[PDB]
């Protein structure tokens, strides 16, 4: 069990750890995040009291080091660091501990949620989509442009996901024009799981990432990601059996958390229109279209 | 963006453009089989490709043999119109190449514009007109050319005849639109408006008659009449 300890609070705001959330007041003794389940990735995110603008956070993983939390009031937010005096780490981590200054991460011994909304998302694969290689962490914020976002503009702040484009030369080979464009199989198959993401863990780890920036910070260019990666299986004709029973329990696990208030925005009716009801894998996503339907029955 | 009344002269400016329409490229007859089932039967067909600056028509004949053994034809129609649209783009030298394509039906967008990713400086427009241009199929030399056809094959027209050595590129389209707006009402009536006068013949190496100037005013008003009485007798005013 890890901890994300805290310097201090100095400023009201709303801190998430994962799906779960809580408010410190200004200058409340809080210092901290304890019993943080090991082997997965997390996320530590804000939302000032006085700024609801700009929710921020930081992707990581306790087991690639020592992190904690510091406001710095030069740039105006929480800061994740790495102490790498593990002594100083444990010992700061101890203090707070006995004097019971740290929430606990606060999961339910059946719920499985993090976990299935977590399953491939690598820490790795995290620091390639957001560049800032001399930190182990990587910070997100609402307003972050995407690569293909930027083509459309500092690049050292962009999240260089994996570039979709259903009308690209990438896409379409030359001679099957419509052949590629009504029936995605290869640009599925070939040039994405093949070439680029060499496999469908990778494939669906970025799926997951680009759908849990898009809940946790309202990234517009993170939510044209996830539906664009959906919609590329949905549209292909021929997917592996085992990819299309994932990508039911993935989207399922999705759904169930989407706060029922934000599906207006984050949720795409003519992509989902289009993959439950038009595309090849209109029958292959059962669970989804069950929870769909009960839960969002106005966006259909 | 869409091409409509309000950008309507940038048709006649020197940036060379192409109007596609697809609406005659797959043509099928309706009938019923012994069984008493009903089957289609389909004829050939054409591309009508236009330059509405100079008059150049690109005559694409589209023969029966390339629906063969397909399946889900009036989605194929749209694809086999931008395949042959972009060859003919590349079969042209570069400074021959349009510089926009407007595709008179918003249904060729996507099959245009995947075939044109080869030209991503052509630009693939829609436009909000309502151009009768399916009406090209009751301009007797075009339909005899089209039906005549026994294998895939280009005819190059100049659907303005020579008047543009008389008038502008835009009245001459003008005079085009309402003459196939015409036809596209009531064939007939259009069709005996041309030949009202006999003496007035059509030259071997033209589409229309040839008529002078203070014919071709007579001619003009006379369709506008038939689209106007056509819109009574249809809408009852
Ligand atoms: C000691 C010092 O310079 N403290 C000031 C900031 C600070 C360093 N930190 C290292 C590990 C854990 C925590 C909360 C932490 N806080």
């Amino acid at each position: 069990m890890n901890t994300v300890p805290f310097t201090s609070a100095p400023i009201e705001v709303t801190i998430g750890i994962d799906q779960y959330s809580f408010n410190v007041k200004e200058n409340q003794p809080f210092h901290g995040i304890k019993d943080i389940p090991i082997g997965h990735v997390h996320v530590i995110h804000f939302q000032h009291a006085d700024n609801s603008s700009m929710r921020y956070g930081y992707w990581f993983d306790c087991r690639m080091g020592n992190f904690y939390i510091q406001y710095d009031p030069k740039d105006g937010l929480y800061k994740m660091m790495e102490e790498r005096d593990g002594a100083k780490f444990e010992n700061i981590v101890h203090n707070f501990k006995e004097r019971q200054m740290m929430v606990s991460y606060p999961k339910i011994d059946e719920d499985d949620t993090w976990y299935n909304l977590t399953e491939f998302v690598q820490m790795d694969k995290i620091r390639k989509i957001v560049r800032k290689d001399e930190n182990q962490f990587s910070y997100v914020d609402s307003s972050m442009t995407t690569v293909q976002e930027n083509e459309l503009s500092d690049p050292a702040h962009s999240l260089n996901y994996t570039v979709i484009n259903f009308k690209s030369r990438e896409a379409i080979r030359p001679g099957h024009e419509m052949e590629d464009f009504l029936d995605k199989s290869y640009y599925l198959n070939t040039v994405m799981l093949q070439g680029i993401f060499k496999n469908s863990s990778n494939y669906f780890g970025e799926l997951q990432f680009a759908f849990l920036n898009a809940m946790f910070f309202g990234n517009y260019g993170s939510s044209l990601q996830w539906h664009a990666m959906i919609e590329l299986i949905c549209s292909s004709a021929t997917v592996p059996k085992h990819m299309l029973d994932k990508l039911d329990e993935i989207l399922y696990y999705q759904i169930k958390t989407l706060p029922e208030q934000y599906s207006d925005i984050l949720l795409n009716e003519r992509v989902w229109n289009i993959c439950l009801y038009s595309s090849f894998q209109k029958n292959s996503l059962h669970n989804t279209e069950k929870i769909m339907e009960n839960k969002y029955p106005e966006l259909l | 963006g869409a091409m409509n009344s309000s950008n309507y002269a940038e048709l006649f400016n020197n940036d060379i453009k192409l109007f596609v329409d697809d609406t005659n490229v797959y043509r099928v007859t309706v009938h019923k089989t012994f069984e008493g089932n009903v089957a289609t039967k389909a004829i050939n067909g054409c591309i009508f490709t236009l330059n509405p600056k100079t008059g150049h028509l690109f005559l694409k004949i589209i023969h029966t043999s390339v629906w063969a053994g397909q399946k889900r034809l009036s989605q194929l129609a749209k694809w086999k119109t931008a395949e042959e649209v972009s060859a003919l783009v590349r079969s042209l030298p570069k400074e021959e190449q349009p510089k926009q394509i407007i595709v008179t039906r918003k249904a060729m967008l996507d099959p245009l514009e995947v075939h044109m990713l080869d030209f991503p400086n052509i630009a693939i427009r829609p436009t909000e007109l309502r151009l009768p241009f399916s009406a090209a199929m009751s301009i007797d030399k075009l339909s005899d050319v089209v039906m005549k056809a026994t294998e895939p094959q280009m005819v190059l027209f100049n659907i303005y005849d020579d008047w543009l050595d008389r008038i502008s590129s835009y009245t001459a389209f003008s005079r085009l639109t309402l003459l196939l707006r015409a036809l596209k009402t009531n064939e007939e009536s259009a069709k005996m408006i041309l030949l009202s006068d006999p003496t007035i013949t059509i030259k071997s190496y033209h589409l229309w008659p040839s008529f002078t100037d203070e014919q071709w005013i007579t001619i003009e008003s006379q369709m506008r009449d038939l689209i106007l009485t056509e819109y009574g007798r249809k809408y009852n005013v």
